[PDB]
């Protein structure tokens, strides 16, 4: 909510 | 007289079209080319018809 994070959907 | 003929298919996965893709695409991950994007989201579950 504060502590924005995102991530690789299929290139993992 | 072709779809009672033509039974299988034949073509390669989309993993390997991937990591081919990959390697002559050398390029950094976390940079948004939408080349590799465009192709992610692909799928061949109608292969048959086409």
């Amino acid at each position: 909510s504060a502590t924005g994070g995102q991530a690789i959907r299929n290139v993992g | 007289l072709d779809r009672a003929f033509l039974d299988g298919v034949g073509f390669t996965p989309l993993a390997e079209k991937q990591q081919q893709l990959q390697l002559q695409l050398k390029t950094n991950i976390l940079t948004a080319n939408l080349i590799r994007s465009a192709i992610n989201g692909m799928n061949t579950e109608s292969n048959l018809e086409v």
